[PDB]
């Protein structure tokens, strides 16, 4: 019963070892997925805006250069 | 002497006549529009305000704030 429990609560300890590192290997998927692109075409679109935006500025340089 | 008399008459006709229409024409182009044009232009202003003036208020809020 005493070494029973030492032997069950160690295999359980080194299960839930191994699950934690599943968990975190997920995460670690799930960002390595396509977090990365997602980011970059998010950047690319805002670089356009910054290219729409590119043009209005002028304006607004010009009003304050009178 | 008739052809003096006919020279200085016909030539101040001409004057006569051409400033009566200097007279009626002078005062009909200068008035006419200039009302018009003030009425426009101060309601110009009330619009050319809600374009180029409203960007220099915008423009300071935003550069002092």
């Amino acid at each position: 019963t005493l070494t029973e429990e030492l032997e069950k609560l160690e295999q359980q300890i080194t299960l839930t070892l191994q699950e934690i590192d599943s968990n975190f290997a997920k995460a670690h998927r799930i960002v390595t997925t396509s977090i990365l692109p997602l980011v970059e075409q998010y950047g690319e679109h805002s670089r356009a805006v910054w290219e729409a935006t590119k043009f209005w500025k002028q304006f607004f340089e010009a009003s304050a250069n009178v | 002497l008739s052809p003096l008399e006919q020279e200085v008459l016909d030539e101040y006709e001409r004057l006569s006549e051409n400033m009566k229409k200097l007279a009626v024409l002078l005062d009909e182009l200068a008035s006419a529009p200039a009302t018009e044009i003030l009425d426009g232009l101060r309601e110009l202003e009330r619009k050319t305000s809600l374009v180029f003036t409203l960007l220099k208020a915008s423009v300071y809020s935003i550069v002092l704030q």
